[PDB]
């Protein structure tokens, strides 16, 4: 379904935090994993959201490739736009 | 590092939604069992973590990323139907 996309939208609307999004996105991804008859565009968008969240690290000592709250927000928006799932 | 990655525990056969000393150790054992499994072999790297080595199990489809220094970074289940997954399977780039 659009569960992962909606979660992304909830996060962009700041209804849920970066930490909340990074955790729930894992729950949702697992739920849709393997689920037949899934739109490639939707599946791939979810996967990129999943990887974007994997790069999120709230700590100030995060790695050079990791991102903070802002940044996760920009990448998530960029990802939804890439797949045209605003 | 194990606590912040518990979000992926569910990919390693642990559905406990609770994150406590008990469930964490279960996750720790789940990771050890993955790495020790005869069918788990080195395959690719997690580029961003330049120098990292990933260990894949084609049965469970799980990968576990280890840093150059040998420390556990993260891990999750590969989805062969998604581009990222297919790309990893074909090129080893995670």
């Amino acid at each position: 379904k659009m569960a992962m996309i909606d979660l992304a939208k909830l996060f962009l609307a700041s209804k849920i935090t970066a930490i909340e999004f990074s955790e729930r996105i894992c729950v949702e991804r697992r739920r849709l994993y393997g689920v037949k008859d899934l739109s490639p565009n939707i599946l791939n968008c979810g996967e990129e959201l999943f990887m974007a969240a994997e790069r999120f690290e709230p700590d100030a000592d995060r790695a050079n490739y990791e991102i903070d709250d802002n940044g996760l927000k920009v990448e998530v928006r960029s990802i939804l736009e890439k797949f045209k799932l605003h | 590092q194990l606590d912040k990655k518990y979000k992926h525990a569910g990919d390693f056969g642990i559905s406990d939604t609770k994150k406590n000393r008990e469930t964490l150790t279960k996750f720790r054992d789940a990771i050890e069992e993955h790495l020790s499994d005869k069918d788990t072999v080195e395959k690719g790297t997690y580029r961003r973590e330049k120098g990292s080595k990933v260990y894949f199990n084609p049965n469970t489809m799980n990968v576990v990323i280890i840093k150059s220094n040998g420390e556990f970074l993260s891990g999750w289940k590969i989805n062969p139907d998604a581009d990222n997954g297919r790309i990893y399977l074909e090129t080893g780039e995670l």
